[PDB]
RNA sequence: GUUUGACCUCAAAUCAGGUAGGAGUACCCGCUGAACUUAAGCAUAUCAAUAAGCGGAGGAAAAGAAACCAACCGGGAUUGCCUUAGUAACGGCGAGUGAAGCGGCAAAAGCUCAAAUUUGAAAUCUGGUACCUUCGGUGCCCGAGUUGUAAUUUGGAGAGGG
RNA sequence: GUUCUUUGUAAAGUGCCUUCGAAGAGUCGAGUUGUUUGGGAAUGCAGCUCUAAGUGGGUGGUUCCAUCUAAAGCUAA
RNA sequence: AUGGUGAA
């Protein structure tokens, strides 16, 4: 439907209509708190694309980070100290200043009733997802780990501790080699 | 105040089938007194009564002398009545609404009832709905101390009865009820000697339920109420019984 | 005494007193329960239908 | 077909009887509803219990009618600073009993006996 | 300082072209939950012991009228000017002006839930309509087209 | 104790709701008692004034809307509170409860003689005088009066309802100028606990001494007088007040008011014919004339007074 | 209507239901990061994508169904072992540093969203409450939700009908 | 194995014929300052500036050809 | 050197 309109409009960032949005919603969360949450999010398709749905169980916190480690796992970082009952799925940018920068970090509730029913979101729930960003399992952190598929990405793709630990300590059999 | 152009041409409108009403009306009832049957639409008297599914029992009206009680109800939307209405409900002095007379209906009174029918509620009481009206409202336009007479306020004496009428029988207040339940020579006197009857509305107030009954019971009107706008309309009588449980 | 008639006038009701419930360990009162575990999507309980893990062997 | 399905489930429920038609739910609330305050129910401040008239009426002895002066005396004083609530009149006849203006007033002063005292 | 296409909202529908609009709307509300829910329980005790047109009312999901208008099955588009995220309705104008669908921008989001068993709708629609209301809506199309369309027709220029 | 102002925002309902329900327990302060208002607290009733409140934002934005489909969906879902549960606690003896009933029926006789008004519900009002007639109907039946009293303000009764002597001033039939300095809310609320507290003594007069509670009505006699002897009634002496006028049939006419006076007569056993009932066996005749005119000698012609002289 | 009513937002409470902290820490995942020591003094190479510190998990973790490797009569998620190999490659070619595809094997399992309308009917869910066969089911009420919750689809295509 | 119930013009699968048929942006990329490596085609990452396309785009092989579809997520051994 | 404990 409109998400393909959005999608496109998104797209030209610098031009007339979306210029004129930033400037009034750069001032006003300024007036807001650090972090602070946002009853919606402003950029609901790329929330979708993110793994969004309008249900009661998802919360879409607004953060600010400093500009000048990453600023995105550090903004996932900030609302996982604030909102510790929530598990953090994906961040997006929305929008930014000279001197601060903005994301929309969307986070699910585990113990909520609704997310520990649907099979499609109740992974989340498991022990193993606590803490995401803590660890770099976010999409940002996946990102600065180097974790992608090529020659690109050798000597840091299974763990770069793993490999080291690995090239760097004597293997020995029963029958030696 | 402003009014917006949506008004003035629905209170047109609606006058002017009133005026085209009542000119029907006028003009049949003039060629059934006057008895020039060639082309008419019918040729008796009609009193239809609606009760409870929801029963029409149209009846015909024969010159017996019957006793009605009238109340006046503000309808219908956007009518100012015409001259010819202004006078009957005058006569009868419903300038208010929710205000209430008997009268009685003779073969001179039914062509005028005809007239009146869109504006007011007609039917026949009970002797207990006669009773109960009247010791329980009662105005009475009398003198106060020396000047102010018309203070019309309360049936509070049976003698002030003895006042005013008084050599008509006229000695108390139950003997009043006996002149109109029973028609009597001196009933006109004793209906002219209690003017209105200052009915409660219904609804009489706004709020959260008072919104909500208001629109229940309006539309309880348009069911026990239709507006025929015929020639030979009936004239149509709903129980009286009841709706006085409903404005007492 | 008291315990049992406590468990008598919260028959079978949700949200019981927590000095009643199980004490299990804190693992296992988070952790989701049987029913919400095998909760599954409903276009994989159609493909479970449709299509299940057969049983065969491979000789004769 | 969503709603011929949605039909489909609401038949399937008063097939097992889980649901009660809206027509029944009515003869459900005639039957109750009507049977209020039609019950057994039986099987410290005495509240001071109002003082019990014998002989002051419409038809007194005479005497008890007020002196003239104590009329407009009765008047020219204000309420609950006063002994009666009422000058008694003389009336040989039934029929000639007037409206008793005050009766609405005497129990509005009564009902604060019943709670602010 | 507002780019034209901000700023195509505010210069709203006014008075009495919306009063009429409502008057027109107002007819075709959709059936609430406990309306729709009451009528198969009557269906469910009929039709178990013992044929329907089908049923005109508003549409009114965002993702329902962009894919009306340029079905194109849209006759009037009421689009709320107060939206959180203005981003996400600034398109539809535009977009109703290129297809040709008749559109109004009315005032209040609020004011479209009324008509519609919801909170806020942000854009209001109706596609068919009963026959005798026809004559109607096709007036209003008229009235909507010369009130908001042509005395702003200069709306997508002027800052 | 507590402060006036203290127990409102303590009870945090209406102060309206807080009169409301002061009514229905009978707390008065002597200041308030501290200990009654925390027993307050917790009790039923209270449940309801929160929802009878929560009730009225959701029904007008309801209609604020416009959906009355759903604003007219609200009602029929839509509870009545109880005041059994105010009554127990209050009326643990049905012998204490006929102590109390002087002043319910004090109230309740009044309230049959009103005009509705847009102060006063006329169902309230069709209520009361229904339920007068209710407890006219088992006086009258099994014959339980005492003594009378016509006075300038009404007419007192007395009866003894199992031994106590109730008294209840049947006002004058006439129209009644209502003061504008009187409430109508404190007094229906009286009425409102009062007429629950009627339904269960009716009920508790019939159903163990005598009838079935309410028995029906019937509607053509109530459509010429509509008092005591229409509401016909169906099941399922030591005093000579009750042996008055036994079988000594009585004309009265159209000068009393033959319902202040209908009663006494069955309240003793002789048979009442009006005149007004149109619109030989008597042999009396109540009149209030200065010109009688038929005078036969059958009827005995006494004026009315010397009636309330036999039963005084 | 100088009332009133919709929403949105900000509140509130010793309300109802929850949840997060701390300990342990061998393994794992992130973040931060020396020096003694090696080539001749020390800026890289080198100790070392170490130790300490910080944050976070689990019975394993992490990784993972290709924006992959290849140059062949192509392979086909990931992880580990053997080998490729001390090879390519880099390194004041020196202290030396040090892979990867293929091949053999261990174990093998794939799928879910976002994407164009259910529009002839939000088909969905939370909660309260009443019962029932209680890791739940059902009726009723309430709220969420059209700024989109369900069903149908994920390129291996798929959907509309016949 | 033993039963009790299975329903609704319900839920799919397969082959043929016909009509359509959308796949992620402050991201890819670009310059530069640091970090990472033994990485020679700054590999990987971060910071800062600017910032795309749809018979598209990413990666490799001597003028074409091969190979996948990023910028979302789950998953035992 | 890292981390900590004490301190006219």
């Amino acid at each position: 439907g409109a998400y393909k309109y959005l999608e496109e409009l998104q797209r030209k960032k610098q031009s007339d209509v979306l210029r004129f949005l930033q400037r009034v919603r750069v001032w006003e969360y300024r007036q807001k708190n650090v972090i602070h949450r946002a009853a919606r999010p402003t950029r609901p398709d790329k929330a979708r694309r993110l793994g969004y749905k309008a249900k009661q169980g998802f919360v879409i916190y607004r953060v600010r980070v400093r500009r000048g480690r990453s600023l995105r796992a550090t903004a996932e970082e900030r609302v996982g100290r604030r909102a510790a009952n929530l598990r953090v799925l994906n961040s997006y940018w929305v929008n930014q200043d000279s001197t601060y920068k903005y994301f929309e970090v969307i986070l699910v509730d585990p113990q909520h009733k609704a997310i520990r029913r649907d099979a499609r979101y109740n992974w989340i729930c498991d022990p193993v997802h606590k803490h995401r960003e803590a660890r770099g399992l976010t999409a940002t952190g996946k990102k600065s780990r180097g974790i992608n598929k090529g020659h690109k990405f050798n000597n840091t793709k299974a763990g770069r501790r793993k490999t080291w630990k690995r090239q760097n300590t004597l293997s020995l059999w029963r029958y030696r080699k | 105040k402003f009014v917006r152009a949506e008004s003035i041409v629905a209170k047109t409108l609606a006058t002017s089938r009133e005026k085209e009403r009542i000119k029907r009306v006028s003009i049949l009832e003039d060629k059934k007194a006057k008895n020039e049957t060639q082309h008419i639409a019918s040729g008796k008297d009609f009193i239809l009564k609606i009760t409870e599914g929801l029963i029409r029992e149209k009846t015909t009206y024969d010159g017996k002398p019957a006793l009605l009680f009238i109340v006046r109800v503000r309808g219908p939307l956007a009518v100012n009545i015409p001259n010819k209405a202004f006078k009957i409900l005058s006569l009868l002095r419903l300038v208010e609404t929710n205000t209430g007379v008997f009268v009685k209906l003779t073969k001179n009174v039914y062509p005028l009832l005809k007239v009146i029918a869109p504006y007011v509620v007609i039917g026949k009481p009970s002797l207990s709905s006669i009773r109960s009206l009247i010791q329980k409202r009662g105005r009475i336009i009398y003198k106060g101390e020396n000047e102010a007479e018309p203070h019309e306020i309360v049936l509070n004496d049976n003698n002030i009865v003895e006042e005013q009428l008084g050599d008509h029988g006229i000695i108390c207040v139950e003997d009043i009820i006996h002149e109109i339940a029973t028609m009597g020579e001196s009933f006109s006197v004793c209906n002219f000697f209690l003017q209105p009857f200052k009915l409660n509305r219904e609804v009489s107030g706004f709020g959260s339920l008072n919104r909500l009954r208001k629109i229940k019971q309006r539309e309880a009107e348009s069911r026990t109420r239709q507006f025929s706008n015929a020639a030979t309309a009936p004239v149509i009588e709903v129980d009286i019984d009841s709706l006085l449980a409903k404005l007492n | 005494q008291q315990r049992e008639a406590v468990r008598q006038l919260y028959k079978g009701k949700k949200y019981q007193p927590k000095d009643l419930r199980a004490k299990k360990t804190r693992a296992l009162r988070r952790a989701l329960t049987k029913f919400e575990a095998s909760q599954v999507t409903e276009k994989q309980r159609k493909k479970q239908i449709a299509f299940p893990q057969r049983k065969y062997a491979i000789k004769a | 077909k969503n709603e011929a399905k949605r039909v489909m489930k609401i038949v399937r429920a008063i097939r097992e009887g889980r649901i009660i038609p809206p027509k029944k739910l009515k003869e459900m609330k005639e039957k109750e509803k009507i049977e209020n305050y039609q019950y057994d129910l039986w099987g410290l401040r005495a509240p001071k219990l109002p003082p019990p008239t014998n002989e002051e009426s419409y038809n007194p002895p005479e005497e008890y009618l007020l002196s003239p002066e104590e009329k407009e005396a009765w008047e020219n004083t204000e309420y609950s600073e006063r002994e009666r609530n009422f000058i008694p009149q003389k009336y040989s006849a039934l029929r000639k009993v007037p409206g008793y203006g005050e009766s609405i007033r005497e129990r509005f002063e009564r009902s604060l006996d019943l709670y602010l005292a | 300082k507002v780019p034209p296409t901000i700023a195509q909202f505010q210069y709203t529908l006014d008075r009495n072209t919306a009063a009429e609009t409502f008057k027109l709307f107002n007819k075709y509300r959709p059936e609430t939950a406990a309306e729709k829910k009451e009528r198969l329980t009557k269906e469910a005790a009929a039709v178990a012991e013992g044929a329907s047109p089908k049923p005109y009312a508003v549409k009114y999901g965002l993702n329902h009228v962009v894919a009306l208008i340029e079905n194109k099955k849209a006759k009037l588009v009421l689009i709320a000017n107060d939206v959180d995220p203005i981003e996400l309705v600034v398109f539809l104008p535009a977009l109703c002006k290129k297809m040709g669908v008749p559109y109004a921008i009315v005032k209040g989001k609020a004011r479209l839930g009324t008509l519609v068993n919801q909170k806020t709708s942000a854009v209001a629609a109706l596609t068919e309509v009963r026959a005798e209301d026809e004559a109607a809506l096709a007036k209003l199309v008229s009235t909507i087209d010369a009130n908001f369309a042509d005395k702003y027709d200069e709306v997508k220029k002027h800052w | 104790f507590i402060t006036r102002s203290q127990a409102v925002r303590k009870l945090q309902v209406s102060l309206a709701d807080f009169r409301r329900l002061c009514i229905f327990k009978g707390i008065y302060p002597r200041f308030y008692y501290a200990k009654d208002i925390q027993y307050l607290m917790h009790e039923p009733v209270l449940a309801k004034f929160r929802e009878h409140k929560t009730f009225a934002r959701k029904l007008t934005r309801a209609l604020g809307r416009g959906e009355v489909s759903s604003a007219k969906r609200l009602e029929e879902n839509r509870d009545s509170y109880t005041l059994d549960h105010i009554i127990k606690e209050r009326y643990p003896s049905f012998p204490d409860a006929i102590r109390d009933i002087d002043d319910a029926l004090n109230m309740l006789f009044l309230f049959s003689n009103l005009p509705s008004t847009n102060q006063v519900s006329s169902k309230i009002i069709n209520d009361a005088q229904k339920i007068c007639n209710q407890w006219l109907a088992y006086v009258a039946k099994e014959r339980l009066v005492r003594k009378v009293f016509v006075s300038i303000k009404g007419v007192y009764y007395q009866a003894n309802i199992k031994g106590e002597e109730v008294r209840w001033l049947v006002p004058f039939k006439f129209p009644e100028n209502i003061p504008s300095d009187v409430d109508f809310r404190i007094m229906l609320t009286f009425l409102e606990f009062y007429s629950t507290l009627l339904h269960f003594v009716l009920y508790k007069l019939y159903t163990d001494s005598g009838l079935i509670y309410p028995p029906k009505l019937d509607l053509k006699k109530d459509k010429i007088i509509s008092g005591l002897s229409s509401y016909i009634l169906e099941s399922r002496y030591d005093s000579p007040v009750a042996s008055l006028f036994s079988a000594f049939v009585f004309y009265v006419s159209r000068e009393v008011p033959i319902d202040i006076l209908e009663f006494l007569i069955l309240s003793c056993g002789g048979n009442v014919i009006s005149e007004a009932a149109m619109d030989s066996k008597v042999t009396h005749q109540i009149v209030d004339r200065p010109v009688l005119k038929n005078k036969v000698a059958g009827r005995t012609y006494i004026q009315p007074q010397w009636i309330f002289d036999c039963i005084n």
